């Protein structure tokens, strides 16, 4: 687990074999990460918008474990301010907000 | 989209 | 209640003698609204900054009710593209995330 939110909810991760850091962002839709490199292949995606969008690479059905749990989801590889968990791997997680 | 607020 | 991330958790909030519709944010420190009128002193604060800051109003201690529970908080009035409930006001209402 129970993440209360006085702090920002930064976790850590087990992706593309290394240990990240990311923030658990339920105002996210997607998840992406900088400075991973994942195997095979990937298609572009035009993410953000505001001013224009950025291309990132999505790689699907990527094995990554965060907080101990291993699942599966679609990860994108660009810059990012901020390494971001989105809603699409919440879900795989079974992560809920609860009040 | 996915969506920050630095703050 | 228990909100899943399948969809953006897009909720009510009664503000300002007003129902607005906002999004639990867990990535958002702050909470910031559009259009709304609140009573009373502010101050200005900068937010944001990737590429220039946005100037919006602070207004402090505001009433304000999301999804049944009443509760006070910070609440900045300004444009963002989307209205967003921050962590802030999730601490208030006693909003988790678990898995």
């Amino acid at each position: 687990p129970q993440i209360t939110l006085w702090q920002r909810p930064i976790v850590t991760i087990k992706i593309g074999g290394q240990l990240k850091e990311a923030l658990l962002n339920t105002g996210a839709d997607d998840t992406v990460l900088e400075e991973v490199n994942l195997p095979g292949r990937w298609k572009p995606k035009l993410i953000g918008g505001i001013g224009g969008f950025v291309k990132v690479r999505q790689y699907d059905q990527v094995p990554i474990e965060i907080c101990g749990h291993k699942t599966i989801g679609t990860v994108l590889v660009g810059p990012t301010p901020t390494n971001v968990i989105g809603r699409n791997l919440m879900t795989q997680i079974g992560c809920t907000l609860n009040f | 989209k996915v969506l920050f607020l630095d703050g």
